């Protein structure tokens, strides 16, 4: 029998696709890896779940145990999710700039939210959750962008579904960085099985932290922290192409349209890059694989 | 601000 | 290389899950089959593509065709994705009473909106649908409530399924009834397979047309046509429960909080109904699998 | 009305 015993095991496995018609220029193959085949339709349920397993396989989850992470993103959502299969309270904080539709989904997964200036943005939320760990001891934080399970799950998995699914032909790996999760697990092992491939980090123009710039505020939500975060290898990296808005809601766009993936704005952003590199004629015949991060419906 |  | 070379060679191929704590008094086991799986997050994506690839196997399909059907439901969506895929112009009605978030979800996948009188409701956007085919030899029109493709797909690959997953050991289907398609499709392969096998079709009690009551609004979307579909073989289906607005809407919402299951108010309306069956002492030991066609984000 |  193939029954899944609760719905965390089903989270990653996720397909791959040949892109056919935004191609334009390409000489290499590209095909896209398609995050919102996740149960929550993202990426980040695969490190929500780690980052749970890993706490519990190390014997740091109690009884009395609150999960507890700031984020306006996925990986709330994600973990709100893990929380639900799991009969966990799951406690997040964010900026009151986050959208009425976002914190619906989060509630109705029964996650509790706590709101926080919307003019202090993310900075505001991390405080929020950095006292409220100090001054109450129930609260386990995960801490996404600091925490090993983070890339470990993508070797363990992400790396080995593109090295099984591609039969080894892999090339080139794009992928948007925000945690920088992804893109590290993924290198981490096929950069040392197949030392010819190479890792283009994707970032937003607006945000341009990786290439040496300062942060700035933009639209591309998954991506530009605003910072380097420590979860990344930044020595696996072989490349970063920055992003602008308009490019990145375009190619989402051209996505949904024309190939038939209703996909976020990061996955325009991640595709952008690949349709980039996928011209120069040094990559003729070679394989891009691009992580496209999550699903479209998400960004009425 | 970043969303992630 | 397991590689899809387009979208819809990612459709079908729903896991199953075992319900753990939405399960009160149960002396059956409950899987749920999770068709939010699919790429556009509803079972409608298996007949998108089924009553098009039979389309053009009947060469139906002309270069100037348009596809053309009424709906303001998740048929519209798949045929919309699928049209993406494909490259095929795509044109919806509906009554103006369908949310502008649907609306923008739609053309999202480059489909065309002729919205309707919001007082004529269905009626109106068929008879519109009706009228512009006979003006216009270039629709072609799905028929999804009489199109034979329908059921067939979900004998071919629902059916098919449900019987692997399971090793042949399920002993009752529970699915609510929008076209009929999913509970004929999987009675006609398994009823035959295993004779002992039993299937319930599940309605809103506030439009218990199948129980022989009349026609009524009901907010559970994707069940509860207010008629007899064509497809429907009624003669496969041994019995079937009505469901309430309220009680659909509180186990769809038990779904997400208990079981981290996102899913749509047609998936808590056919788990009200499995949870029914499964406290009939003489159902003890058996397995129950029960449809779950939607993804709950949709529904904010 | 419905939406199937």
């Amino acid at each position: 029998m193939s029954i899944a015993e609760d719905i965390t095991q089903l989270i990653g496995r996720t397909p791959l696709v040949r892109l056919r018609r935004v191609t334009d220029g390409a000489v290499a193959d590209i095909v896209a890896k398609l995050e919102f085949f996740n149960p929550a339709n993202s990426v980040k349920d695969r490190i929500g779940v780690a980052m749970l397993q890993a706490a519990e396989q190390a014997g740091l989850i109690k009884p009395d145990t609150i999960i507890l992470e700031p984020t306006s993103g996925n990986t709330g959502i994600a973990l709100a999710m893990v929380c639900a299969a799991r009969g966990y309270r799951c406690v997040l904080t964010m900026p009151e700039t986050m959208s009425l539709e976002r914190r619906m989904l989060l509630r109705a997964y029964g996650a509790e939210l706590i709101l926080t200036p919307g003019a202090d943005g993310m900075s505001g939320a991390i405080a929020k959750a950095e006292e409220l760990a100090k001054t109450d001891q129930r609260y386990f934080v995960p801490q996404q962008f600091e925490n090993p399970a983070n890339p470990a799950i993508h070797r363990v998995t992400t790396a080995e579904e593109v090295w099984r699914d591609t039969d080894g032909k892999v090339d080139i790996v794009v992928a948007g960085v925000g945690t920088g999760g992804t893109i590290t697990g993924v290198a981490q092992v096929i950069k040392e099985r197949k030392p010819s491939a190479r890792f283009v980090a994707v970032e937003p123009a607006a945000s341009p932290v990786l290439s040496g710039g300062q942060k700035g505020p933009h639209p591309i939500q998954g991506i530009g922290a605003g910072f380097v975060p420590p979860v990344l290898d930044q020595d696996l990296v072989d490349e970063i192409i920055t992003v602008g808005n308009e490019d990145a809601l375009n190619v989402a766009r051209r996505l949904a349209r024309e190939e038939g993936l209703l996909v976020g704005i990061s996955s325009g952003a991640a595709t952008v890059a690949a349709l980039q590199v996928a011209r120069r004629p040094e990559n003729a015949g070679k394989l891009i694989v691009v992580v496209l991060p999550d699903f479209g419906e998400r960004y009425l | 601000d970043f969303s992630i």
